[PDB]
């Protein structure tokens, strides 16, 4: 569980400070990850490991981990910085807890596309596919980060680049089966025991680490996202 | 060099701690403070609270 | 899961050059791809363990160089009468079973280990479904308590797969097929080393093979000696 | 891993916050306490033990676990209150000349 | 010189202090009080 302002505010010209509070079991023993998502488009990585920034992210963002909470700072925000900010942390209980979202609104190359959605009969479901184009699938881990329309994001499952031990969430455990194949870049996620509470996008998120994000508590992050399909079971 | 991650040279260093019947030496950063003028304030000089 | 050709019979001994694709990597760490010649009846025999330096055996099968992402075992010019199955090993990642491949019919014609150390089994004729049956591979030669041995099962039609790996004295790892229902227990350190069934789930009908050496992390070990298996013949 | 250092470091102000910016580490899991609270705990002497293993073996280094390196070269009992700091060094420790 | 000792081991403590701890009828009298306190040696 992570506490984050649901919808903050701010004025142009000056700077704001978005915070994310968490216990010492998840933040105190790991690193917080800040993700930025523009309304309408796919999310993207903003700050990883609380010290470094991706090549696409400019120096307009900064993060600190003073204590057991994370603090964001945007020196000189503008209209382009009007997006949703999410906090993510890997807890020591084999889980990946995400934030709620910060409505920081102010009124003045490898493709990772996946598919396999569509409305199906309740109770059962189909397989979730994913693909890429020459991105060294063996040396990268994959995550399933779904996002309900209008709601926040949450982590479903994670497979390491080695293809051995994989992890599931607290609600999708048992009735989900994630695996890969020796063929080209792909990822097969079979779902079972559909309870109709699965209206989301199921982002096939690409990572940069090799093993599961439980042993590497300082390099784990998340690479560029991919355009996901809109699966709406609706019972 | 022309390999992938997972079978690369990874340097792992552990820092084992111990507390025997001996005075401790490596405590950590001694966070000090500034110097204020004459005023009724709290002092914790070398543990003297 | 590996990629192997279903069969190979055209141009016998001239352009066969079977291999095993589906790696898409650099064979993990130690590039040691072994080739096993499973023959009906007696136990299989090792043919080659590395890309070169073939062991003491037939000298007309060598040059197993790793081209692209697959080890192309040059088999041309060997012979024109053989009925066996060639299996390759790869995917040397940590704690990853099922390193064998699918059944590749390399019969060039189709129609047309004994006294080394020891070879003994239990002879499980008409095994009752469940219970606890013990199978041993007592070896009067090499030590059965110091070397790294393994247990591999195979069923009619399906290929081999790693079923049990046991280290010197501090590892009792089990395969993913049993997922816990199998418990390895070592016998006396100077007599033999046996196994335990522990309430099989009607899937242990395959025949067993107690190998004195590991399969994926295979070492020279002087010589590769196998032993004949026995049919479980479950009656579930 | 068969000849690993046992550096007995003492008589200094152990500032673990500086270690977060020395080298690009890839693992900072500390089993004992939190790094924020570690800077306020006194100790007599710290035993630094370094070695080199593969990536897939980094998970084998735990306070009690089996493995090819976990119980054959360096084992940690169920009392290790330190950290398992590790990082990749594939920039100067890998040349094509025979390793 | 090294004629004092003849072997070595895992020395658990070593101090690197730089300053050394040391006329017709004007001699020099120097005294050093030592104790066995568990905390410090009290030199």
């Amino acid at each position: 569980v992570l506490t984050q302002p649901p919808s903050a505010s701010g004025t142009p010209g000056q700077r704001v400070t978005i915070s994310c509070s968490g216990s010492s079991s998840n933040i105190g023993s790991n690193t917080v990850n800040w993700y930025q998502q523009l309304p309408g488009t796919a999310p993207k990585l903003l700050i990883y490991s609380n010290n470094q920034r991706p090549s696409g992210v400019p120096d307009r963002f900064s993060g600190s981990k003073s204590g057991t909470s994370a603090s964001l700072a945007i020196s000189g925000l503008q209209s382009e910085d009007e997006a949703d900010y999410y906090c993510a942390a890997w807890d020591d209980s084999l889980n990946w807890v995400f934030g709620g979202g910060t409505k920081l609104t102010v009124l003045g190359e490898v493709q990772l596309v996946e598919s396999g959605g569509g409305v199906v009969q309740p109770g059962g479901s189909l397989r979730l596919s994913c693909a890429a184009s020459g991105f060294r699938f063996d040396d990268h881990a994959m995550h399933w980060v779904r996002q309900a329309p209008g709601k926040g994001l949450e982590w479903v499952s994670v497979i390491s680049g080695d293809g051995g031990s994989t992890y599931y969430a607290d609600s999708v455990k048992g009735r989900f089966s994630i695996s890969r194949d020796d063929s080209k870049n792909s990822l097969y996620l079979q779902m079972n025991s559909l309870r109709t509470e699965d209206t989301a996008l199921y982002y096939c998120a690409k990572d940069r680490s090799y093993g599961p994000p439980d042993v590497f508590n300082y390099e784990y992050g998340m690479d560029v996202w991919g355009q996901g399909t809109t699966v709406t079971v609706s019972s | 060099p022309t390999y992938g991650v997972g079978h690369q040279p990874y340097r792992v260093v552990v820092l084992s701690f111990e507390l025997l019947h001996a005075p401790a030496t490596v405590c950590g950063p001694k966070k000090s403070t500034n110097l204020v003028k004459n005023k009724c304030v709290n002092f914790n000089f070398n543990g003297l609270k | 899961v590996l990629t192997q050709p279903p069969s190979a019979s055209g141009s016998p001994g001239q352009s066969v050059t079977i291999s095993c694709t589906g790696t898409s990597s650099d064979f993990g760490g130690y590039n040691s791809v072994s080739w096993y010649q499973q023959h009906p009846g007696k136990a299989p025999k090792l043919m080659i363990y590395e890309v070169s330096k073939r062991p003491s055996g037939v000298p007309d099968r060598f040059s197993g160089s790793k081209s692209g992402n697959t080890a192309s075992l040059t088999v041309s010019g060997l012979q024109a009468e053989d009925e066996a199955d060639y299996y390759c090993s790869s995917y040397a990642g940590s704690n990853n079973f099922d390193v064998f491949g699918t059944g590749t019919k390399v019969t060039v014609l189709g129609g047309g280990g004994g006294s080394e150390v020891q070879l003994v089994e239990s002879g499980g004729g008409l095994i009752q479904p469940g219970g606890s049956l013990r199978l041993s591979c007592a070896a009067s030669g090499f030590t059965v308590s110091s070397n790294y041995m393994s247990w591999v099962r195979q069923a009619p039609g399906k290929g081999l797969e790693w079923v049990s790996v046991i280290y010197s004295g501090g590892s009792t790892y089990y395969a993913d097929s049993v997922k816990g229902r199998f418990t390895i227990s070592r016998d006396n350190s100077e007599n033999t080393l046996y196994l335990q069934m522990n309430s099989l789930r009607a899937e242990d009908t395959a025949v067993y093979y107690c190998a004195r050496g590991e399969i994926q992390p295979y070492y020279y070990y002087g010589m590769d000696v196998w032993g004949q298996g026995t049919t479980v013949t479950v009656s579930s | 891993v068969y000849a690993w250092n046992r550096k007995r470091i003492s008589n200094c102000v152990a500032d673990y916050s500086v270690l977060y910016n020395l080298a690009p580490f890839f693992t900072f899991k500390c089993y004992g306490v939190s790094p924020t609270k570690l800077n306020d705990l006194c100790f007599t002497n710290v035993y630094a033990d370094s070695f080199v293993i593969r990536g897939d073996e980094v998970r084998q280094i735990a306070p009690g676990q089996t493995g090819n390196i976990a119980d054959y070269n360096y084992k940690l009992p169920d009392d290790f209150t330190g950290c398992v700091i590790a990082w990749n060094s594939n920039k100067l420790d890998s040349k094509v000349s025979g390793n | 010189e090294f004629r004092v000792y003849s072997s070595a081991n895992n020395c658990t403590f070593e101090y690197v202090s730089q300053p050394f701890l040391m006329q017709g009828n004007f001699k020099n009298l120097r005294e050093f009080v030592f104790k066995n306190i568990d905390g410090y040696f009290k030199i």
